[PDB]
């Protein structure tokens, strides 16, 4: 615990923009590249390395923990009403120390 | 009764939408990343852990999205001819239990 270390209100602690929205917007581009070489599948050779299925799969996969990689630091979003304890819910939650 | 040029695309193909997102992608995350730093104006120093593992993160991931982005190309042909003959940890990844 370190809030009466200098905490008095939230300055940096909590949001200040929309960086929500700069992560999600990787995933929504990623779903443009997804779709287009769906239409040239038949293209695809499938001798080389990736497969047509794989590569849809993988692909979303990966966006998935691409866009997640983003909002990792923007987690202390929430981490401002942390300090309240009526909620508690990665205090109480953890385990460290 | 032949119909020449009337509902047929045109450059549409020969110009190989593919590729131009390809690279949009990249574009996303070049101008995104940007954004993170005109954040860490606060203080402006270089001590940063908890951002480090975050920006790492993304990194990361990247190479998925990179990677798969030549094979797609590669595979599909018509898509964009390019390769990238570096090579990488991530590339081989690893998984327990």
């Amino acid at each position: 615990s370190m809030s009466q270390i200098m905490y008095n209100y939230p300055a940096m602690l909590g949001h200040a923009g929309d960086m929500a929205g700069y992560a999600g917007t990787l995933q929504s581009l990623g779903a443009e590249i997804a779709v287009e070489q769906a239409a040239l599948q038949s293209a695809w050779q499938g001798d080389t390395g990736i497969t047509y299925q794989a590569w849809q799969a993988q692909w979303n996969q990966a966006m998935e923990d691409l866009v997640r990689a983003y909002h990792a630091m923007s987690s202390t979003h929430e981490a401002n009403t942390m300090a309240m304890m009526a909620r508690d819910t990665a205090e109480a939650a953890k385990w460290g120390g | 009764m032949s119909l020449l040029d009337a509902h047929i695309p045109q450059l549409v193909a020969s110009q190989s939408a593919f590729a131009a997102k390809a690279g949009l992608m990249r574009h996303t995350i070049g101008q995104a990343e940007q954004a993170a730093m005109s954040a860490q104006a606060f203080h402006q120093g270089e001590s940063s852990a908890a951002f480090q593992a975050a920006h790492a993160r993304f990194v990361a991931a990247a190479a998925k999205v990179n990677t798969l982005l030549d094979v797609a190309q590669a595979n599909l042909g018509e898509a964009a001819g390019t390769y990238v003959a570096a090579d990488a940890a991530a590339a081989s990844t690893y998984t327990g239990f």
